[PDB]
């Protein structure tokens, strides 16, 4: 399912994403579109035989296990394939622990690249909430 | 001096701090050491999110020569500039008994 701008929004708001640790709900709509493009179907290689997967690519080597990552961690101790679910409550708890892990937002490259010290609220401008 | 972008910063007979140049569309990275010359490689990653580009090796031998290797881990048609594995040798100093 490729979740709408608005929508995504709601919904992650519905899920308390904003400011938790102290990142408004912008960041998490502009996170989900440079890493995913809204699609709750992503998946993409990494050159170390890992796969990021879901809305917000959650990596295999360190939060979910997909069965087939060398030395797999599996921190946020959920399948991969509960991160393709429509349904994004387990993609936002298992971002939930990784912002809480002390590096902040930082864990996601497009965010960091594409979002971090920019006017992030565009992201929510003229939705319901 | 010369910017090094792979250097140990720290050691001891049985351990090594090393530090390293980031990129920005790294999502983690991989850190390779073995004996020089040696027949099998020990191979680990760093934490997403982890910016401090450094990192300890240890239980290392003393006196012995290793070749550390550090490479970004990219996601596949997101890697850009990203320039790749960057060696360095180091040979640790003997223990003081």
């Amino acid at each position: 399912k490729v979740f709408g701008r608005c929508e995504l929004a709601a919904a992650m708001k519905r899920h308390g994403l904003d400011n938790y640790r102290g990142y408004s709900l912008g960041n998490w709509v502009c996170a989900a579109k440079f890493e995913s493009n809204f699609n709750t179907q992503a998946t993409n290689r990494n050159t170390d035989g890992s796969t990021d997967y879901g809305i917000l690519q959650i990596n295999s080597r360190w939060w979910c296990n997909d069965g087939r990552t060398p030395g797999s961690r599996n921190l946020c101790n959920i399948p991969c394939s509960a991160l393709l679910s429509s349904d994004i409550t387990a993609s936002v708890n298992c971002a939930k622990k990784i912002v809480s892990d002390g590096n902040g937002m930082n864990a996601w490259v497009a965010w960091r690249n594409r979002c971090k010290g920019t006017d992030v609220q565009a992201w929510i401008r003229g939705c319901r909430l | 001096d010369v910017p090094r972008d792979l250097e140990v910063v720290a050691a001891t007979p049985t351990s090594l701090l090393i530090s390293w140049r980031g990129y920005p569309w790294a999502t983690y990275y991989g850190i390779i050491y073995g004996e020089t010359g040696g027949n099998s490689l020990v191979q680990e990653f760093t934490m997403p999110g982890d910016l401090s580009h450094r990192a300890t090796i240890s239980g290392l031998k003393p006196g012995v020569d290793y070749t550390i290797t550090v490479y970004a881990v990219t996601r596949v048609g997101r890697t850009f500039d990203t320039p790749g594995p960057i060696s360095i040798n180091y040979r640790t100093g003997h223990h003081h008994h």
